[PDB]
């Protein structure tokens, strides 16, 4: 029923540092796969936090407030998931003592975790370098850093590749601030089979509707393409449209209108001189004839979402009424139109030999869902630089050095309001100590040095993963984009302020 | 214990009387007061509801927890009709108005028990109020930032408080911008416009305030343009729908000759085509119907690089429109005519825009002709933080519009109470008799609020409470020397404050409707001696 | 006679007798809001301005390509004329019966109504007619053609003040009192 008191309290914190508990093995790049269960039927493979966190139902509300922080950081940068989550705990944690043991008001503690974020975002932007977000070279070895601790780290140049090629082309930059809607412009689409290798980022679209009618065109040279919403049949009217007859060849008379309107339609269309017509409604077996003979393909049956990608790629801008067709609504600007046939499944493709559609190949169809997600990732962290080209030291470094500037100024705050502060700074150790301990290197070891190390010489040093040693960034690299770092700190500090707001929880709609 | 019984007086249901039930009111209000009387103050705390289905919601909002708490008993619904009122009327002090109530008939009654007939006591604490009505215009005053102040004591038991200073200053800010005369002088500030809306990204402090507007939608046809204007921009608000028509609901198109088929068939596309055609040509760039548009009339707009959005919400057109200054076009009409009118009916907007906001993507309607206008939009951590966020924006940003329309602030920081107290106490005994138990209850009474505002510390409060009580108790000895009441609970610290200098400010009208209000209740349940519950069906 | 209106929200103290009479409707939201317009002339149409409603089995037979403006464009002017016949007669104020019937004030007639700048008010029930035609000194108007200047009133204020998320109707200056109360709890 309800439970006040630090009862409250303990429960939220055991609660958030539970949720934590779960994918603290996900965080590093030795990171495990969770094979989680959902309801509907299905499995997922992957160990990508967030995608984890959401198959799995929970009860306790922080246990439910600090799974969806799991959401809206994966929601700025695509990265960085895990890592939220562990921190978001961590800090609840670590007040867990001055929040009941030292008897500090939640108030106090919140007054110092909100200005000891401040201070710790400083020192964010402090150790981040900025990057060329135009120089290839920069961008892949960026990216590759992000596509590590994943399955799809095998053919890491391979994806970084794949990411690139898919950022930049959707990209268009537009300044009267860079937009980049990976979403809508980067169809994606999982093909079982073949290698990894043999999947590519064809500058079009890929659909695997048919032609209409069998003797027609498979692929026109440099097709003149037509979109449109309307369909190709006769329509009918939008009001109480009834007829009355009794004046006998009156019925060969409308019967015939009908082949009459679908030519008409037929004519406004060919009209432009156009080969390929892709309509997303359907296509009336007539009108399908009048367009066979009028010289071109036709395609039905087609998403909005896949139409309005074919018109970036094709640039015929779609649209509605015939007679209204304008001329300026052509099919330039669009390669072949080619219809390959992968294992008793006809395709077509779009590619000119401003929206990409990147095409995976694996080992099942399975498999592949691990490389949309880990890809997905890559992809994203190239966005965030296109729109911040500003980097943070990789290996948990970044976050170690908020945890020194921070605890130094902590211990030189003196007053009540050093206690919260000074746990920000001690929480903050965690992600550098889970790598080294998801490396198997001891904790106590390494950290006291890479602290140490840092605290002097240089803060770039964070722990190498597959080694256990604390290692130089700079050395090896492994920055990541400085937004990630921002967002994992700016949110997690608020979740605990908010779960440090309850002092009370009650049952009842 | 328990009562029972019926033996004469056949009544289809229960029924109690005198001690049992009236103990049973006090219980009730009781309770449901309780619940909140941890939620008051700075020191004061949030608390998470969950329902059936797991979910919940974490507030301090008084009202919306008593709303929220599933409250059966009439004493029970009266004090969470009672916070209502509260937030429906003034818009903050909910919390209090309840706290205040319950702490009213619990006393009462125990004057009862005493042998005091309750009509005795109720006229009582009527004059008591009469008394500290008059008195609480004894330490209020004109508007002489005080703004940004009250704004700011009014989210220091809510969730935005710890970022006081930022969004004080945004309330404020964002408010007032939005000023106008509605009929006949007036002046009155927008009792809820500025769209208010939040996203789940970045710092709490990463708030945007927008400079105009902000309408929650896309761009009908992804096809269409996502920022126009730099300089100057012709909006559209409309209302009618731009989809193909349907002619009169009993218009039956009854066909003779085959002939006609065709020819009135392709007409219905064009007529509601020519009002599109009609709208382009009045050199709309952006369009805002609110009944939504058609994807055939929509291309028009496309193939024209119009900015066209679709079903618009109808509450924010009204708004979109007096800020762009132009025209909620119910029908193009005129005399006999149709026409959207060239930029007769438009409206001029510096720019229109489709920020995005990590998943979420809106429009803005930022810098206009006449708009002034503004509207917020929140970031936080999750929806949980998030609504709470606003939700306590608007129990803020409302202690505003109310310090505004009404030119009057009194110190909060629980010093109204300490002096009513006092004053109400001392003046307890210029009427005697049994009567002077009234009105002594009634300020004693009012102690509520300086004593649970602070045992919201852990501390031992009967420090503080002890201070700031004798204090005023003194102070009212030349009330001369150098007077000085206005003097609250400073709970950060633990230490009696000035609150006018300090910055804690509430506008009168409040705590002087929380009170004209909270005993209204009380009586009409000091009345209440029997309550006769019939059976259900 | 003595019709007391209550409306939640306030105290009990805040109850006025109010000098002319106290109406219980909303006003207009959509197409051109009025709300108040001093010194008017108000009229209870028990009449309804929507398109033609024929109490026969009516039916708007169409068989024409031009023929379509020819049955709308026809109609748009019916609820035209009639607005103008109220601003005609100098009719200020309107106040519709509640016709559930079939309809009482169209969507569209009420753009018109809206730019004329006259204030209806709908929804006026039937026991109302004849207490409002006493304090509104008003008159029944059955049809449109019997809607004349003199079946009005000289009222001097009419105006839907918003006492505070209540919103509440009043004609002031022009034998029935109309006294308003309020109070807390229902
Ligand atoms: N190559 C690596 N060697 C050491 N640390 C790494 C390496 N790759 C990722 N990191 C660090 O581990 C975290 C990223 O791990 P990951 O499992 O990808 O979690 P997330 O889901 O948050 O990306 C960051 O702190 C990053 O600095
Ligand atoms: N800064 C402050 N210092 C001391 N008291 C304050 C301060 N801020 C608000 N108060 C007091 O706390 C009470 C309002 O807090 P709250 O619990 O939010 O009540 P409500 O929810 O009814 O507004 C009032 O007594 C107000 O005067
Ligand atoms: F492992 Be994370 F989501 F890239
Ligand atoms: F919670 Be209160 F109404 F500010
Ligand atoms: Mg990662
Ligand atoms: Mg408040």
């Amino acid at each position: 029923e309800r439970t006040t008191g630090r009862q409250a309290q303990i429960s939220n914190i055991t609660a958030a540092k539970a949720v934590a508990d779960v994918i603290r093995t996900c965080l590093g790049p030795k990171a495990m796969l969770k094979m989680l269960l959902d309801p509907m039927g299905g499995l997922v493979l992957t160990n990508d936090g967030h995608a984890i966190l959401r198959e799995i139902d929970v009860a306790h509300p922080a246990a439910k407030s600090m799974l969806e922080l799991s959401r809206t950081q994966d929601e700025e940068v695509g990265d960085g998931t895990t890592t939220v989550i562990i921190l978001a705990g961590e800090i609840l944690a670590q007040c867990a003592p001055y929040l009941i043991e030292k008897n500090i008001h939640p108030v106090i503690i919140i007054q110092a975790l909100k200005k000891a974020l401040t201070d710790a975002l400083e020192v964010i932007k402090q150790v981040s370098k900025p990057v060329d977000v135009e120089n290839d070279a920069a961008m892949k070895k960026l990216i590759q850093a992000s596509i590590g601790t994943k399955y799809v780290i095998h053919w890491s140049e391979k994806m970084c590749e794949l990411a690139l090629d898919a950022v930049k082309t959707v990209r268009k930059d537009l300044g009267q601030n860079f937009e980049i809607d990976i979403k809508r412009y980067v169809r994606v689409e999982k093909i079982p089979g073949g290698d990894v290798l043999d999947s590519r980022v064809l500058k079009g679209v890929l659909l695997n509707k048919d032609v209409v009618h069998p003797k027609m065109s498979r692929h026109i040279e440099n097709p003149r393409v037509v979109l449109l919403d309307c369909p190709l049949e006769y329509k009918k009217g939008e009001s109480q449209t009834n007829i009355e007859i009794e004046k006998e060849e009156d019925w060969n008379r409308i019967l015939q209108i009908e082949e009459e309107q679908v030519q008409l339609m037929c004519e406004q269309i060919l009209a432009v001189r156009p080969t390929l017509v892709i309509t997303e409604k359907g296509v009336s077996d007539l009108a399908q004839h009048y367009l066979l003979k009028g010289g071109c393909s036709v395609l039905r049956r087609v998403k909005k979402s896949d139409n309005n990608r074919i018109a970036r790629v094709t640039g015929a801008t779609i649209v509605n009424r015939v007679e209204d067709l304008k001329e300026s609504d052509v099919g330039t600007n669009c390669g072949l139109f080619k219809v390959e046939m992968i294992g008793d499944e006809y395709f077509s493709f779009l590619d000119n030999c401003k929206a990409c559609t990147i095409m995976l190949r694996g080992g099942s169809k399975d498999i592949l869902n691990e490389i949309d997600r880990n890809l997905q990732d890559a992809m994203a962290v190239a966005r965030n630089v296109m729109l911040s080209p500003s980097l943070s030291p990789g290996g948990g470094a970044t976050e170690m050095a908020v945890s020194v500037k921070l605890a130094e100024k902590a211990k030189q705050l003196e007053g009540i309001q050093q206690w919260p502060y000074q746990a920000v700074a001690d929480a903050m150790e965690c992600i550098p100590r889970t790598l080294i301990q998801n490396a198997g290197g001891d904790p106590i070891r390494l950290l006291s040095q890479l602290r140490a190390k840092h605290a002097q010489g240089n803060f770039t040093t964070g722990i190498d993963g597959d080694k256990g040693k604390i290692v130089d960034m700079v050395s090896y690299g492994i920055w990541e984009p400085e937004v990630i770092k921002q967002q994992s700190v700016k949110t997690a500090i608020e979740s605990a302020c908010l779960l440090l707001r309850v002092d009370d929880i009650v049952s009842g709609v | 214990f328990n009562n029972s019984r019926s033996d004469t007086l056949f009544l289809g249901g229960e029924k109690i009387s005198g001690d049992d039930i009236r103990n049973q009111n006090v219980l009730a209000t009781m309770a449901v007061a309780n619940v909140v009387k941890s939620s008051l103050g700075p020191v004061g705390l949030d608390k998470m509801l969950v329902d059936d289905i797991g979910d919940f919601t974490v507030t301090n909002d008084g009202a919306t927890i008593l709303s929220l708490l599933d409250v059966q008993h009439p004493a029970g619904k009266i004090l969470v009709e009672l916070a209502q009122q509260q937030d429906r009327e003034i818009g903050d002090g909910t919390t209090s108005v309840v706290i205040i109530a319950s702490e009213l008939l619990k006393r009462a009654n125990e004057l009862v028990k005493n042998k005091i007939h309750p009509t005795t006591i109720i006229t009582g604490f009527r004059v008591a109020l009469r008394e500290a009505i008059r008195f609480i215009n004894e330490v209020l005053s004109t508007s002489v930032e005080t703004l940004i102040n009250i704004a700011k004591t009014s989210m220091s038991s809510k969730i935005i408080g710890a970022d006081s200073d930022f969004f004080s200053n945004m309330v404020v800010d964002a408010l007032l911008a939005v000023k106008t005369q509605n009929s006949k002088g007036e002046i009155k500030y927008p009792v809820k416009a500025v769209n208010v809306l939040k996203a789940h990204g970045k710092s709490a402090t990463e708030s945007l305030l927008v400079p105009g507007y902000a309408l929650n939608c896309t761009v009908a046809s992804q096809a269409m343009p996502k920022r126009i204007a730099g300089g100057n921009v012709k909006i559209a608000c409309l209302d009618l729908n731009l989809q193909k028509a349907r002619m009169a609901m009993g218009v039956q198109i009854n066909i003779d000759d085959p002939e006609q088929l065709e020819q009135i068939r392709k007409r219905e596309a064009g007529i509601v085509l020519e009002r599109v055609k009609k709208i382009i040509d009045a050199g709309a760039q952006v369009v805002l119907t609110t009944k939504g548009i058609d994807d055939l009339c929509l291309k028009e707009f496309v193939e024209a690089k119009i900015m066209g959005v679709r079903r618009c919400k109808k509450e924010d057109l009204r708004r979109i429109a007096r800020a762009t200054g132009a025209t909620l076009v119910s029908s193009m009409s005129n005399l006999e005519g149709e026409e959207t009118f060239e930029s007769s009916y438009l409206g001029l907007c510096d720019e229109v825009v489709q920020a995005k906001f990590s998943d979420d993507e809106c429009i803005l309607i930022k810098g206009t002709s006449k708009h002034s206008s503004s509207s917020i939009i929140l970031r936080g951590a999750n929806d949980y933080s998030l609504d709470e966020m606003e939700r306590s924006l608007h129990d803020s940003l409302s202690v505003v519009k109310r310090t505004l329309e009404s030119g009057n602030v009194v110190p909060g920081g629980g010093c109204v109470e300490a002096a009513l107290n006092i004053y109400l106490d001392n003046f307890a005994t210029t009427v005697g008799s049994r009567e002077q138990l009234a009105i002594a209850e009634f300020a004693a009474a009012l102690l509520i609020i300086p004593k649970t505002l602070a045992v919201n510390a852990a501390k031992d409060s009967s420090e503080l409470v002890a201070k700031l009580r004798s204090y005023h108790a003194a102070s009212q000895m030349a009330k001369k020397r150098r007077s000085y009441r206005n003097y609250g609970l400073d709970l950060i610290r633990g230490k009696i404050v000035d609150e006018i200098h300090a910055g804690v400010l509430e506008p009168t009208i409040s705590k002087v409707k929380s009170l004209k209000s909270a005993l209204e209740a009380c009586v009409a349940i000091l009345r209440i001696d029997t309550m006769i519950t019939v059976d259900p069906e | 006679d003595i019709r007391l209106v209550k409306k939640v929200g306030g105290t009990i103290d805040d109850t006025e007798m109010i000098d002319g009479v106290v109406l219980t409707q909303t006003a207009i939201k959509s197409a051109g809001g009025p709300t108040r317009k001093e010194k008017a002339k108000i009229g209870l149409i028990q009449f309804q301005i929507s398109p033609p409603k024929p109490d026969t089995e009516n039916n708007i037979i169409v068989n024409d390509y031009r023929q379509m403006d020819k049955i709308l464009k026809e109609e748009r002017a019916y609820l035209l004329n009639i607005c103008k016949k109220i601003k005609k007669a100098k009719c200020n104020v309107l106040l519709i019966q509640k016709s559930i019937l079939r309809d009482a004030v169209n969507d569209l007639a009420l753009h018109f109504l809206s730019k004329l700048n006259i204030m209806v008010v709908k929804d006026i029930e039937r026991e109302e007619i004849e207490f409002l035609s006493k304090g509104l000194g008003c008159k029944p108007i059955a049809d449109i053609e019997l809607f004349t200047e003199d079946r009005l009133d000289s009222a001097d204020l009419v105006e839907e003040i918003d006492s505070d998320g209540s919103k509440i109707v009043r004609v002031t200056g022009i034998p029935t009192v109309s006294v308003v109360i309020r109070g807390a709890n229902n």
